[PDB]
């Protein structure tokens, strides 16, 4: 797997946004590019060693990048444009190809770029218990999370049992909901279900905490406001089993 | 030089056949190397199938194309798809030059995989919050893959879109919506009248 760092970027209009990427470990050729919301890859640059091969015409988008010698990959713009808030792709190959077929891709790094940064907001978040209606009709239990009220829409949300993250029974949103649709900027909200045994819900001893992870603002960024600085951080909402 | 294909999105039930289609216009080359990328839900691009070789096939999860040197073409097809297929397609094109790689994506088809839902009990249920009791949530779920989910009207109301839910220990699928709000007045048995929901729907008393 090729690695991308960060998942999610949040700057100011103006400010630089570096993003790393490691290519695996015996592919000389990296590819840049970027995806539009439109699910449109655009190439950007490509490094064979240390060196560039073919880069994009700059006139309408600046950036730096390199590939050093036992150094990660990466990419750097230098003055932040709206424009250019977009998920960026690493891809590396082994330089034989075939043409993609040894393209392999990473995860990405979704930038956000924001004239005013007094609108990034971290999440509340909400755990509910499941209904008595719904045990006593078919024996199941569903939980749900509600991660109400942040800005961008840069998070990770993830169910613990006993400690223990699960996967089976979970189901997030694909995708958020704008709180205020009308709006352009309104904050977001995301919701999760995770539905267990009636039983295992029964069972006091049994713990269920929802996490979600928010992508804000780095410590080495400027914050004067009234209001707690919304960094990046873990926000979490608990609840026991109830016999 | 360029790839086109199916606009989309397609959704389709669990079983059924799948067709996406793939036309290419290579002016460089006559004959570039074939590929189609599948992103799944919350994943990496990943290779799905590739041909190099002009008029020859590829096989993967399913999936079939082949590499049609009359038609020029590259069709995607699959006989019984299932509800892990859904994800976002794309056709590319690998040609070669001055030393380098290249390669053009397609715009991308979406492909929303409906599952078949055997023994459906849609219900509208009350759930309570856990410490405090700023609002009440409200879940529809368990109602078929042909119901679908309005979003709100009312701007003091959310309305999410539906989800399926799949419980590893039997093969149990599940569709669900969430729906909230601090609006006074609001009730559970109101909040997803807004859509058109099955006449049989479970309307209990919290």
């Amino acid at each position: 797997k090729v690695i991308q760092t960060p998942r999610y970027l949040v700057k100011g209009q103006g400010q630089k946004a570096k993003m790393r990427c490691i290519p695996e470990k015996g592919h000389p050729v990296v590819f840049w590019y970027q995806q539009n919301k439109n699910n449109e890859f655009k190439f950007l640059i490509n490094f064979q060693n240390q060196e560039v091969l073919q880069q994009i015409d700059m006139t309408e988008k600046r950036f730096s990048a390199e590939c050093p010698s036992n150094s990660p990959c990466s990419l750097e713009i230098q003055s932040s444009e709206a424009g250019d808030s977009a998920l960026y792709l690493c891809a590396s190959s082994p330089g034989q190809g075939a043409a993609t077929g040894q393209l392999y891709f990473g995860e990405g790094s979704k930038l956000t770029v924001l004239e005013d940064l007094r609108n990034v907001f971290p999440p509340e978040v909400a755990v509910f218990e499941p209904s008595e209606a719904e045990i006593s009709h078919t024996q199941k239990a569903t939980l749900v999370c509600l991660a109400t009220g942040f800005y961008p829409d840069h998070v990770e949300l993830s169910w613990w049992v006993n400690g223990k993250e699960v996967h089976s029974g979970v189901c997030t949103d694909p995708q958020p909901l704008k709180e205020q649709p009308a709006l352009n900027d309104s904050r977001y909200a995301l919701s999760s279900r995770l539905r267990v045994s009636a039983t295992f819900w029964q069972n006091p001893r049994n713990h269920f905490r929802c996490q979600v992870q928010f992508y804000g603002l780095s410590e080495n960024d400027e914050w004067t406001q009234d209001r707690a600085k919304p960094v990046t951080q873990i926000v979490s909402a608990e609840a026991w089993g109830r016999a | 030089d360029s790839v086109t294909q199916t606009e989309g999105p397609v959704t389709v039930s669990e079983s059924d056949s799948l067709i996406i289609n793939c036309t290419y216009s290579a002016t460089s080359i006559a004959y570039p190397n074939f590929f189609w990328y599948v992103r799944y839900p919350g994943e990496g691009l990943q290779l799905l199938l590739k041909v190099i070789t002009a008029g020859q096939k590829g096989s993967s999860r399913g999936f079939e194309a082949t590499y049609n040197k009359e038609t020029t073409s590259f069709h995607l097809q699959k006989a019984s798809v299932q509800e892990s297929d859904s994800a976002v397609y794309y056709c590319a094109l690998g040609i070669i030059t001055g030393n380098t790689g290249k390669l053009i994506f397609g715009l991308g088809t979406t492909l929303q995989v409906q599952p078949d839902i055997q023994n459906p009990d849609p219900a509208v249920y009350q759930l309570r919050d856990s410490k405090s009791s700023d609002k009440s949530v409200c879940l529809f779920t368990d109602f078929d893959s042909q119901t679908n989910v309005s979003q709100s009207k009312d701007s003091d109301v959310y309305i999410t879109d539906k989800c399926v839910l799949d419980m590893r220990s039997m093969d149990f699928k599940s569709n669900s919506a969430v729906a909230w709000s601090n609006k006074s007045d609001f009730a559970c048995a109101n909040a997803f009248n807004n859509s058109i929901i099955p006449e049989d729907t479970f309307f209990p008393s919290p």
